[PDB]
């Protein structure tokens, strides 16, 4: 009976990536990954990114929006669409017995869309309802803002459709998008708890549409903004910060590290953090309640990082402020050697443990399966980890200070500093 | 509240909102005539009927 | 043997819808799907087909018809909602046998 | 338990608790009136034509 | 807060087998049901007649 | 194929320490694994004047023991990259780590100084006073919670299950140093815990680190005897709050449930999928299997809905939950009840299968990660007696069928007297009287 | 608009039992034998038959008690007529009127006043005019005469027709030349108007764009205005003959051909 | 739709009159002789015609 197998990775000359791995669960989870997003989208066509995420239970020029919905139920199955500024993630997951009935949906929804002007214009109010409820968490209000601030173009567009625009995207938007950015030099059709020839010959044989790059991202310019949200809500959530690194650039390791230096989210429940630097730091100038942390995002051609604070209105001066010194004392040799070994484990452990969880482990072998058709061991990326010495750390840490720097906040501002202050 | 007392009223809101106010096809012929014809008969017969009951 | 032709033109003249500038869909008696079809007409098309029918209700009122000029002909007539109407027949049919499995 | 055989097998469902009513009402009927008209006659002893009639009858 | 909440006494008005705090109040359902669908039932038959 | 993969999960090993706790584990390759004690001890437990101890000690297990105090505990579990965390519920609460494969032991260590040492500082105890009377400010806010709690506190009115888990403000106004004390001390008893854990770890050296920290002696019987709680009444009524102020209605409805023991379980979970859940962002829509959830989209009846079985030793609620505009409240109970009454009278064979489909991934996606498999794993033992496996459970869940359920479902619904809570501008919906009747005729 | 239509065949029903044991009242020759033949239907009905009659008559055959029961009858019939009136007006308002071309007329709707109220004013006047002509200048034109002689229990007059209103049921109730057959086909003369709305096929709602619907239509028109000659005449050849074939010639009108006539035009649009 | 006690242009008006009809919780005894009135006037009537036929 059943043992182990080897993470296969195929790629057909079209430009198609092919990544399984039979761990022999009971159930599967296969899923199409693309190179679409927000960042796309041009003034002229935006929230259309946002819609084509709701859209996916629209019929398809093979499966009827009835029979999709009532396909995948029938057999305990699910449907799923997950997208960051730069990455679409649509994907299925069901019982083993069931993966080429679950299988045919997801072609068709992703290659063979029809977006039909009744559907779509009946589906457009939708995009007022998930909006706000996502819009929800004040922690969702100050991210917009911020890549706003942070950007001139493509990763400075919202993730989702802006109001202005509700109701005014057509089925060409939606088709042109897809086009022009579904096209299998893009896409990487992943997939655990099945056999690589199997996930394989689905993928060539069934897929299509067209291949190579199409539309091209307008490389992200940088702007260092300001963006103050003033609007009464009692907590003030603030996240100053400064161009970062790419996405598997080498000075990416480094920040990964300098972040569980300052704080990533405590590890204790009710816990007070002491391995948190920011944290700590914070605490010993307020008296009230509050949280602090390392914020950091690597995107393909740039990235982010800084910190992001919530914290009482009044408090929201000394929060932020001492934040930021707090930051400064670890940019200039405030950095202990062992720090850096801790941060180091916390690092490996994070990563470790986000892989148990199916969806977790598919988008690990995804991610990577599509932006570079490899796939790094969990021990070689161990060692990239390491290889970091204590004065990349520190070095990030300048590159903060120094960088000119983004800011987004809303709450009652009255209290909380303009970026020209800090 | 209501301006007109056509439209408000308990019982004149129903004498307007059945007949007075209601939404006709603009062309009807005159086959659509033989409702009313058929209503009035019923109070001609009615009528005349008490007359005659009463002997 | 051009017979069918020969008779559906006869009987699409014998109607006489056209002489009120209807076209064999305007016609149609408003069910169900031909309801929901009419929902999905591009809006162009949808206004067209209104005039059309508000202007076919004057004649009627009026008592008259088209001047013989403007009448519809056989071969000239739209049929718009056809294959709206077709879908949403098909859409339907697969749903019923669905749910009886 | 009467009450539980009862509500079980008659009461519950809806459908059994009406045959019950009607079932019952027939019994309830051909009882309630031979008692009743039993009092009654009783109580009006040698006074009606049930009881006087033997004297003009036949045998 | 609605932690401070509680459920009055309803013992002043209980019916004597639920009663107790302690008892499964669900083998005396199938009586206290069968016994007021029976007056029920009874009228009915009454009415019927 | 399916059939097969389910027999090939590793067996869950239990072995048990003469001081009655029972160690046990299922061993993946997994580099990273997940370890916690599992009490069976909550709120039920609790009694009048101590209700929201097995809370306010669940608020101080993680500031420190006697051994090493706050800062050397804190210091000592974030450096490894450790996860320490857990709860507390009304029969059931429990402490777990999630960490390195390798700090397998190093962690029991720290469990068991948690639930054996717990340091109690008495200037933490009048800091976390004011923290759980401030959390208590929040959840007070959370009409979900409010409901429930205020389901339980009038379907079993009286009695234990009655009462909150975080307890009333009184008590956590005046609890002592004393009451944790004895709370941990009658309460937190090796024969009452389970040490579960799941992951890339050996059953052995999980059962050596046990027997050495794990160690706590038993003399009499009493210390082995694990207690029987008095039975909890459940009672056929309504509370009803409101507050036409608030932006959304409330409403839960149940019956009372079976118990962890009880096979029909199954059955009513089977049945808890025909009708399943539903809310605002769903994409399926209109054409959901869910003869509710598409009555809720067609006429717009609420904002969300969801069935439920929650368990618990002797009894349990079954029933379901809905939120809705002030207006739209009634029609949507209507149907509510509408559904459940057709599981009574008219469910069929193509609805029932899709219902097991629909339980078996769920019941699967219940071990993703060792967290929740280690959660499966502890609450198994505590409950159902032993651990039972997927391979297991999916043919109890195939033995189900149409008959079984109408039968079952008839058995726990019909004609019951349900208990309802109705929280926010519930004027539309009314009288008991009207819910009661809806028990009955499909 | 089957509700409508519904209520108005209950109409129909209602108003023709009006006239019916109106026309008993006088107690004339016609009154009598009438009262007669239709209680005597019930007859029909296996068991409860021979009983229901009894109630009908009060008696074991037509006398007083059947002729005060009339009265009140009659009396109160013509007000559940009004009630129902208001009904069938109440369904009516959910849709609205249709219009000639059955086509929406949402596009163009008109208040019924003071449109429709002088319309039908007119309209009043129009039928005013022969109904007051006829009944001033020639009164008994429409009526029969039987009615000018005492009720005579034991004489059944030789020319026995019903009024004018009611020959085609008396034609086609004398066709059928066997007791209950006959009572069956009279029924469904009337009762049939229930299954009409069941019965259409054509994909358009009006017979004004469907030439053979209107042929049919109006050779079924012309199919009952030959049953009311025929119920007019005596039960002897031709009449007989004739009589059976309208009859035939009435049933497969509305069941077999309209319906059939109706898929073929379908076709015929290529729909 | 959905139930067709709300809809129905009859069944709305048995059930929007008299079966979902708002209440004051409070009404004594003093308020049941409006139905008696009303099931007088019936029994009234349904006696009164058996006599007229007599
Ligand atoms: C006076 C009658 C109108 C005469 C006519 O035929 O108009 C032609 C003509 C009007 O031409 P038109 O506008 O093209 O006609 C359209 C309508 O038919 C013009 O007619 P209208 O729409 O103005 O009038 C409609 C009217 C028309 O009246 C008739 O058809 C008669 O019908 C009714 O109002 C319905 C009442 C029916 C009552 C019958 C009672 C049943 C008893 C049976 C025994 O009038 C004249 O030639 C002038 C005559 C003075
Ligand atoms: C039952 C016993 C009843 C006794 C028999 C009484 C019969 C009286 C004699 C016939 C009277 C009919 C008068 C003829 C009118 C001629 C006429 O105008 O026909 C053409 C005209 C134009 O058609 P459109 O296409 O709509 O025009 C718009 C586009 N240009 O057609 C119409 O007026 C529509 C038809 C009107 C219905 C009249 C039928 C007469 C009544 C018969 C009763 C039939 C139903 C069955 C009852 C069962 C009991
Ligand atoms: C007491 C008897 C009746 C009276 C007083 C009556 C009254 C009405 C009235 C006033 C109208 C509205 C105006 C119109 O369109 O004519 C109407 C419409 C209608 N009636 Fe009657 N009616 C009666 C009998 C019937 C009968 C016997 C039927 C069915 C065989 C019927 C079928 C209809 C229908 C279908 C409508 C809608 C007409 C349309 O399409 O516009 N009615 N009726
Ligand atoms: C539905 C409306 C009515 C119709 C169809 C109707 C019809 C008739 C008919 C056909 C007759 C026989 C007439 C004859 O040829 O002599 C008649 C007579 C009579 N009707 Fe009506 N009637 C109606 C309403 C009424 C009502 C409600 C009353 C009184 C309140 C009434 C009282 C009588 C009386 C007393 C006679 C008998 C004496 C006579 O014929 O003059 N009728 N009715
Ligand atoms: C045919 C005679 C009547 C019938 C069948 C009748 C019936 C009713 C009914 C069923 C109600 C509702 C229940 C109730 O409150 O009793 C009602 C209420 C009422 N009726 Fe009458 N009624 C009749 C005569 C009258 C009379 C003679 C008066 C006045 C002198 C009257 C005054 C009222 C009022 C004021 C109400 C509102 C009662 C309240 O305040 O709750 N009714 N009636
Ligand atoms: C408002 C409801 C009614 C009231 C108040 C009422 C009252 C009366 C009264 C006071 C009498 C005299 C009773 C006596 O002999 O002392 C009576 C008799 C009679 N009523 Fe009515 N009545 C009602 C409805 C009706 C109706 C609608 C009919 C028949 C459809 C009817 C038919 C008669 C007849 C035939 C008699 C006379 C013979 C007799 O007294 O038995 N009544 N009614
Ligand atoms: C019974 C009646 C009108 C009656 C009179 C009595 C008016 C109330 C005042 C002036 C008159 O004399 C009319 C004959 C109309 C019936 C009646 C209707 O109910 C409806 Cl729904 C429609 C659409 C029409 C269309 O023509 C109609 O005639
Ligand atoms: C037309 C008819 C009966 C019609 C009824 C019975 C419908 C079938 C149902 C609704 C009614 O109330 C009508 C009166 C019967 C034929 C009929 C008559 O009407 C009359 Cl007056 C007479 C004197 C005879 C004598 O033989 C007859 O056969
Ligand atoms: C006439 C009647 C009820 C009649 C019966 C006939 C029901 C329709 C079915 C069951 C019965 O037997 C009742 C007596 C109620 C009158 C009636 C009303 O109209 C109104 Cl507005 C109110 C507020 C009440 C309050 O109590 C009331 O009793």
């Amino acid at each position: 009976c059943p043992g182990a197998e080897d993470l296969e990775i195929t790629k057909l000359p079209n430009g198609l990536i092919i990544a399984s791995l039979e761990n022999f669960s009971p159930a599967s989870r296969i899923g199409v990954f693309i190179k679409a997003g927000s960042r796309y989208e041009t003034t002229a066509n935006l929230g259309t990114a946002h819609l084509l995420r709701l859209a996916s239970p629209l019929t398809t020029k093979g499966a009827s929006s009835f029979r999709i919905t009532r396909g995948i139920e029938a057999v305990g199955g699910s449907l799923s669409v997950y997208s960051t500024r730069e990455k679409m993630t649509y994907c299925v997951e069901c019982l083993r017995d069931h993966v080429d009935t679950v299988m045919e949906y997801l072609l068709n929804v992703t290659t063979a869309p029809e977006f039909r002007p009744w559907e779509v214009t009946d589906l457009q109010p939708q995009l007022k309802v998930d909006k706000a409820v996502a819009f929800q968490s004040p922690q969702v209000g100050v991210l917009e803002n911020l890549h706003a601030a942070a950007y001139k173009t493509a990763l400075a567009n919202p993730l989702y459709c802006p109001d202005y625009r509700i109701g005014k995207i057509t089925s060409e938007q939606l088709h042109h998008f897809v086009q022009n950015n579904f096209t299998s030099a893009r896409m990487a059709l992943v997939g655990i708890g099945v056999k690589h020839s199997d996930l394989k010959q689905v993928a060539e044989q069934f897929l299509n549409i067209r291949s190579g790059a199409g539309t091209s991202s307008a490389k992200a310019t940088y702007w260092g903004g300001e963006i103050r949200e003033q609007n009464g809500h009692s907590l003030v959530h603030a996240a100053v910060v400064t161009e970062g690194a790419a996405v598997g650039s080498a000075e990416a390791n480094a920040f990964s590290v300098l972040q569980h230096v300052l704080g990533a989210g405590p590890l204790i429940k009710r816990g007070s953090s002491v391995t948190s630097k920011l944290y700590q730091g914070v605490a010993k100038a307020t008296t009230q309640p509050f949280d602090a942390s390392a914020f950091n995002v690597n995107y393909s051609d740039s990235g982010l990082f800084g910190f992001y604070t919530i914290s009482q209105a009044a408090h929201a001066g000394e929060v932020i402020r001492a934040a930021m010194n707090q930051l400064k004392a670890a940019a200039q040799g405030g950095v202990t050697e062992e720090d850096v070994t801790k941060a180091k484990n916390q690092l490996k452990a994070t990563y470790l443990m986000s892989v148990e969880t199916a969806q977790g482990l598919l988008n690990e072998i995804g991610s990577e399966a599509l932006l570079s058709g490899t796939h790094t061991a969990p021990s070689v990326v161990a060692q990239k980890i390491d290889s970091v010495t204590s004065a990349d750390v520190v070095n990030a840490a300048k590159k903060f200070v120094s960088g000119k720097k983004s800011m987004a906040a809303s709450g009652d501002l009255g209290s909380t500093p303009f970026l020209d202050e800090l | 509240m209501a301006p007109n007392i056509r439209k408000s009223h308990p019982l004149l809101k129903m004498i307007n909102n059945s007949l007075i106010d209601l939404p006709a096809p603009s062309n009807i012929s005159a086959w659509w005539n033989f409702g009313s014809l058929l209503a009035v008969c019923l109070m001609t017969q009615i009528l005349t009927g008490l007359l005659l009951a009463m002997h | 043997g051009r017979l069918m032709d020969r008779i559906r033109k006869w009987y699409y003249n014998a109607a006489g819808f056209n002489k009120y500038g209807l076209m064999r869909d305007d016609t149609l008696y408003e069910d169900d799907d031909v309801k929901e079809a009419l929902k999905r007409l591009p809006k162009d098309l949808y206004n067209e087909r209104m005039f059309r029918i508000k202007r076919a209700l004057d004649l009627s009122l009026k008592h008259r018809i088209l001047p013989k000029e403007q009448w519809v002909k056989y071969e000239e007539d739209k049929p718009y909602l056809e294959p709206y109407l077709k879908e949403v027949i098909r859409e339907r049919l697969e749903r019923e046998a669905w749910n009886k499995k | 338990a009467l009450l539980r055989q009862a509500y079980s097998a008659l009461f519950r469902r809806t459908s059994t608790f009406a045959l019950t009513v009607v079932l019952g009402a027939v019994l309830f009927e051909r009882a309630f009136d031979q008692g009743a008209d039993a009092i009654f006659e009783h109580l009006n002893e040698g006074k009606l034509w049930k009881h006087i009639k033997h004297k003009y009858e036949a045998s | 807060v609605h932690n401070d909440v509680t459920v009055p006494d309803f013992s002043a008005y209980r019916r004597e087998d639920v009663m107790d705090a302690t008892t499964s109040s669900q083998t005396s359902s199938e009586d206290r049901k069968g016994f007021s669908y029976l007056v029920t039932a009874t009228a009915c038959v009454a009415t019927a007649y | 194929t399916y059939a097969q993969t389910l027999q090939n999960i590793p067996e869950t090993n239990v072995t048990t320490l003469d001081n009655g706790l029972r160690v046990a584990s299922e061993e993946s390759s997994q580099p990273t694994c997940t370890v916690g004690v599992w009490i069976g001890a909550g709120s039920r437990y609790e009694n009048e004047k101590n209700n929201g101890a097995g809370y306010f000690v669940e608020h101080l297990a993680f500031k420190g023991t006697k051994k090493r105090p706050c800062a050397a505990f804190e210091k000592e579990v974030e450096s490894m990259g450790a996860h320490f965390n857990g709860y507390t519920s009304r029969e059931q609460t429990a402490f777990y780590i999630k960490a390195l494969s390798k700090d397998m032991p190093k962690v029991v260590e720290l469990l068991a100084d948690v639930v054996q040492n717990c340091a109690l500082e008495e200037s933490q105890i009048e800091k976390e006073r004011g923290v759980i009377l401030q959390e208590l400010k929040e959840m007070d806010n959370d009409m979900t919670n409010v409901t429930f709690d205020y389901l339980h506190a009038t379907a079993f009115q009286g009695t234990a299950l009655a009462r909150t888990v975080e307890g009333t403000t009184e008590n956590i106004k005046h609890l002592t140093r004393a009451d944790l004390a004895s709370y941990i001390d009658t309460h937190f008893k090796a024969p009452r815990m389970v040490l579960a854990a799941a992951g890339g770890i050996s059953h052995k050296e999980l059962v050596d680190a046990a027997r050495q920290h794990f160690s706590g002696v038993s003399f009499t019987y009493k210390e082995d005897a694990v207690p029987i709680l008095p039975r909890c009444r459940f009672t056929g009524s309504e509370i009803r709050a409101r507050d036409d102020a608030l932006p959304v209605a409330h409403v839960a409805l149940a019956v009372e449930g079976p118990g962890w023991a009880d096979p029909d379980n199954v059955v009513l979970h089977v049945a808890n999928a025909i009708i399943g859940r539903y809310d605002r962002t769903f994409g399926g829509g209109k054409h959901l299997s869910s003869r509710l959830a598409a009555l809720a989209v067609e006429h717009k009846l609420c904002h969300s809905f969801q069935t439920f079985n929650t368990s618990y030793s002797d009894t349990g609620l079954f029933g379901f939950h809905f939120v809705a505009d002030p207006l739209s409240i009634d029609d949507m109970m209507f149907c509510a009840q509408g559904e459940w009454m057709r599981l009574c009278t008219s469910t069929t064979e193509s609805e029932v299968k899709r219902a097991k489909n629909h339980l078996r991934s769920a019941m699967v996606a219940q071990l993703d990660g060792t967290t929740p498999v280690c959660e499966t794993i502890g609450s198994h033992l505590l409950n159902y007696g032993r651990r039972i496996s997927l391979e297991e459970w999916d043919s109890r869940i195939s033995a189900v069928d149409a008959r079984m359920v109408r039968d079952v479902c008839s058995k726990y619904i019909y004609d019951k007297c349900p208990a309802l809570a109705a929280v926010g501008p519930i004027e539309q919906l009314l009288d008991y009287n009207r819910i009661r009747s809806g028990m009955y005729w499909i | 608009y089957k509700e409508t239509w519904n209520t108005g065949v209950i109409l129909l029903l209602t108003l023709m039992a009006t006239a019916f044991v109106g026309y008993v009242l006088p107690w004339g020759q016609m009154s009598f034998w009438g009262a007669t033949v239709i209680t005597n239907l019930f007859s029909a009905i296996p068991y409860i038959g021979h009983t229901l009659v009894e109630w009908a008559w009060g008696g074991f055959s037509v006398d007083n008690p059947t002729l005060t029961r009339f009265f009140a009858l009659h009396f109160l019939l013509p007000f559940a007529i009004a009630g129902i009136t208001i009904i069938h007006l109440t369904f009516l308002h959910e849709s609205g009127s249709n219009n000639p071309l059955g086509i929406s007329s949402d596009s163009d709707k008109i208040p019924f006043h003071p449109y429709y109220s002088f319309k039908d004013i007119l309209g009043l006047t129009l039928m005013l005019t022969p109904f007051l002509t006829l009944a001033l200048f020639s009164p008994n034109l429409l009526g029969d005469p039987e009615n000018f002689t005492p009720a005579n229990p034991l004489v059944t007059p030789p020319h026995i027709k019903p009024e004018w209103y009611f020959l085609f049921a008396y034609a086609i109730l004398r066709s059928i030349p066997n007791k209950l057959g006959g009572v069956l086909a009279l029924a469904a003369s009337v009762l049939i108007l229930f299954l009409i709305p069941f019965l259409h096929k054509s994909k358009q709602r009006t017979m004004t764009f469907r030439p053979l619907s209107q042929t049919l239509f109006w050779l079924l028109v012309a199919n009952l205005l030959i049953l009311t000659w025929i119920g007019s005449q005596p039960v002897e050849h031709p009449f007989i003959i004739i009589g059976q074939m309208a009859s035939l010639s009435y049933f497969t009108i509305l069941l077999i051909l309209f319906p059939t006539i109706g898929t073929l035009e379908n076709k015929m649009l290529n729909y």
